[PDB]
RNA sequence: AAGGCGGCCCCCUGGACGAAGACUGACGCUCAGGUGCGAAAGCGUGGGGAGCAAACAGGAUUAGAUACCCUGGUAGUCCAC
RNA sequence: GUACGGCCGCAAGGUUAAAACUCAAAUGAAUUGACGGGGGCCCGCACAAGCGGUGGAGCAUGUGGUUUAAUUCGAUGCAA
RNA sequence: CGCGGGGUGGAGCAGCCUGGUAGCUCGUCGGGCUCAUAACCCGAAGAUCGUCGGUUCAAAUCCGGCCCCCGCAACCA
């Protein structure tokens, strides 16, 4: 079956650091796992308007090829926000 | 710039001239072409392609457009892609089948007319 | 060390590098104000210090301090600058001479007036 | 003496720059470099990247301001 | 001399030290420039290739883990010039 | 030990070798502490050896949070 | 009327042709580690396994419908 593995994208994870581990996150998805993005804000229940949805959204948008995301969640639970990412579903 | 003037009258005129030029006012432009769209098509990139028929003038690529329905303007913007068939020509004359699509325009309805105008 | 060595290569004193090259060994220089602004200083200080960028009669363009409380200076102000760094403002190596050319004196000064271009108040 | 052309306008912490530095966007118009007031730093008072804050602005340089009111 | 040199045997060869006395008769010391030597990695051509192992792949650990650990493994490590 | 120039190298690079700019320091050894999941030696219910617990349940109680007109003020890692 | 692959817990999976209490990850809430946080570690919560009829000892897995998502497909100016 499809497993849950995970990646994180903290703030201060931009292109450099970031898309290196977008490569890591391909890898997760491409094993045939459902790769769960966890944001972990320096922040709160509304940390950001920046932190999350640059990253997350560009992770989707770059990975969009292979993966898509289940939801663009933008409901933070705690000081951290799960964007859930899956294999792109065959219709 | 070094300019010397024998009389004060030739000076008082040109300083004004320098000032008049400084101004940058656009009070309205001249439509380049007016076209009506029919039989919308779907595109992955722009989200929509509205088939068009130019009734007057010539449609151009980078010139701004005014999308209006029933005399009121539903939407405004500048063309990104002007494409007829697979040709993707930058210019379309009047009474020639034409094609159009733009980003950030969600709803294409028949009967409305798009007004393109040069600046 | 060797005498022989010094005889081949004499003692050679280092040439002093200046701290106010824009002055070119002049006591003051004149210049037009290019930008007039404020800037914050270095650890541990904190303020909005008045400085200006000034293009000098000799082409050099430098930043210069505008000391005193209050000044009426703007772009195209023609001022006189003198040597004198501002320590908690790196890059700032000159001072503006209050009360010369377009630069006014400090308003209402009573002590140290001559360092701020202030006439002696009738009294 | 100390002139009085200072102001106390408010704004919101935008960026979390280095060494108690912030992008603080003035509710008024724009944002300024805003540094943390001595007082405030002495009494600690960490300052998250998204707080309503009070700024002291010298007309001399509107581009800059000091954070006075903690939150 | 420094770099560095370790199984055993032979061949070619440099230096050091000791004993005794004979010979030469200051032929000495140092050395900018010059010349030669100079670990490992690296480079070129052709060989060689057990073990090890940059790179790389896979398995794990971890919040992440382009690492540390594991299973593999190419250059390289070996020979000649 | 960078740039420019020269010489050298198939290359990687080497060699010679500056200035502007910026700071009031940078540095060496030793000293008294503190600290160590750098090291050595040594102590304490610190571990180890044991006996009984807390973490589950119901209630008492304090705090946080949430609520409120008000839930008065303070105590907040071991040391609230 | 027209193809693909799927429906299990909040989200994504495993348990499949090998039909007997549905377990494994990220989140959730706690506990532990730290001076403290991140990270990490011990843990508990969390389900008509889409929905029905068939079929059977007992069918998650067994068939077919209703139905839904994705897949490409179809609208590819």
């Amino acid at each position: 079956v499809i497993q849950v593995k995970e990646i994180k994208f903290r703030p201060g994870t931009d292109e450099g650091d970031y898309q290196v581990k977008l490569r890591s996150l391909i890898r997760f998805l491409e094993e045939g796992d459902k790769a769960k993005i966890t944001l972990r804000f320096r922040g709160r229940e509304m940390a950001h308007q920046q932190i999350g949805m640059e990253v997350l959204n560009r992770v989707k948008d770059d990975l969009q090829e292979l993966a898509v995301v289940e939801s663009f969640p933008t409901k933070i639970e705690g000081r951290q926000m799960i964007m859930v990412l899956a294999p792109k579903k065959k219709q | 710039d070094l300019r010397y003037y024998s009389v004060i009258y030739n000076l008082i005129d040109e300083v004004k001239a320098a000032m008049s030029g400084m101004l940058s006012p656009e009070l309205k432009q001249q439509i380049i072409g007016l076209a009506e769209v029919r039989d919308v098509f779907k595109s992955p990139k722009f989200g929509a392609i509205a088939g068009c028929m130019v009734t007057e003038g010539v449609v151009k690529r980078h010139n701004p457009i005014r999308v209006l329905r029933d005399n009121v303007v539903i939407y405004e913007g500048e063309l990104e892609s002007l494409r007829r068939f697979k040709d993707d020509v930058n210019e379309v004359r009047n009474g020639m089948e034409c094609g159009i699509g733009v980003k950030n325009y969600n709803d294409v309805r028949t009967g409305d007319v798009i007004e393109v105008f040069e600046i | 060390a060797t005498v022989n060595q010094l005889v081949r290569k004499p003692r050679a004193r280092k040439v002093a590098k200046s701290n106010v090259p824009a002055l070119e060994a002049c006591p003051q220089k004149r210049g037009v104000c290019t930008r007039v602004y404020t800037t914050t200083p270095k650890k541990p200080n904190s303020a909005l210090r008045k400085v200006c960028r000034v293009r000098l009669t000799n082409g050099f363009e430098v930043t210069s301090y505008i000391g005193g409380e209050g000044h009426n200076l703007q772009e195209h102000s023609v001022i006189l600058i003198r040597g004198g760094r501002v320590k908690d403002l790196p890059g700032v190596r000159y001072h503006t001479v209050r009360g010369a050319l377009d630069c006014s004196g400090v308003k209402d000064r009573k002590q140290a007036r001559s360092k701020y271009g202030v006439k002696r108040p009738k009294a | 003496a100390k002139e009085k052309d200072t102001i106390r306008t408010e704004g919101v912490v935008t960026e979390a720059l280095p060494n108690a530095t912030f992008r603080v966007k003035l509710d008024s118009g724009p944002e300024i470099l805003a540094y943390i007031s001595g007082k405030m730093r002495m009494h600690y008072i960490r300052i998250l990247p998204g707080d309503r804050v009070v700024v002291e602005i010298t007309p001399y340089d509107p581009t800059r301001g000091r954070i006075v009111y903690r939150k």
